[PDB]
């Protein structure tokens, strides 16, 4: 699953 | 040395794709004891995200290899020693960041945006620790992550718009935290859908570039919401 920085 | 120098060296480091340097620099700026600009706050965030992401992928690989049918007890021993070498590294990185969050960044946070941002970061680098934690030390880390995420969340609800990227960001990682760490799809899908529907409810009044970073994050929320429910 993808995410964000 | 001046922040200005460190920040430039950190930007140079980014383009050079040398993130150990980058983080070490952004760390030096944090330790000066002054609140970061939204630029300096995003350099640090990026720096350590890569510094850690390396060990994470390294760790995961050696964990998939150590899964394979290995005969040589030696080859099996070094596999563990190496996975553990990478863990201790993965751990130092997290502690160093969580140290910065606690000592300097979170307490110096002045704006609601910043506070929420650093609290999400705190949650992340506990979630990282919990991936390679063991015994009782695991339960502690898993819990601390949720505290940080949760604290961030109630600030974001009270101080920020549903479409605000930092809040959209928190929603994503926190929903993901539930899914991977606590192995709970319902909560994961629950948090994602809410963060998503609250967003489209007020996504027409915000337009163009405030709406670019927002949609992208809402993209990922939707990508997880589908995969998980199937
Ligand atoms: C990106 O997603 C991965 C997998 O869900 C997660 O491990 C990581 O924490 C995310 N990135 C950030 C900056 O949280």
């Amino acid at each position: 699953p993808v995410s964000q920085a | 040395m001046d922040k200005s120098e460190l920040v430039q060296k950190a930007k140079l480091a980014e383009q050079a794709e040398r993130y150990d340097d980058m983080a070490a620099a952004m760390k030096a700026v944090t330790e000066q004891g002054h609140e970061l600009s939204n630029e300096e706050r995003n350099l640090l965030s990026v720096a350590y995200k890569n510094v850690v992401g390396a060990r994470r992928s390294s760790w995961r690989v050696i964990s998939s290899i150590e899964q394979k049918t290995e005969r040589n007890e030696k080859k099996q021993q070094m596999g563990k020693e190496y996975r553990e070498k990478i863990e201790a590294e993965l751990q130092d990185i997290c502690n160093d960041v969580l140290e910065l969050l606690d000592k300097y960044l979170i307490p110096n946070a002045t704006q609601p945006e910043s506070k929420v941002f650093y609290l999400k970061m705190k949650g992340d680098y506990f979630r990282y620790l919990s991936e390679v934690a063991s015994g009782d030390n695991k339960q502690t880390t898993v819990s601390n992550s949720q505290q940080a995420y949760q604290e961030a969340f109630e600030i974001s609800k009270k101080e920020m718009q549903p479409t605000h990227p930092i809040r959209l960001g928190l929603a994503l990682n926190f929903s993901v935290f539930y899914y991977e760490i606590l192995n709970s799809p319902e909560k994961a899908c629950s948090l994602a859908k809410t963060a998503f529907d609250e967003a489209i409810a007020e996504l027409d009044t915000l337009n163009e570039e405030s709406y670019k970073d927002s949609t992208l994050i809402m993209q990922l929320l939707r990508d997880n919401l589908t995969l998980w429910t199937s």
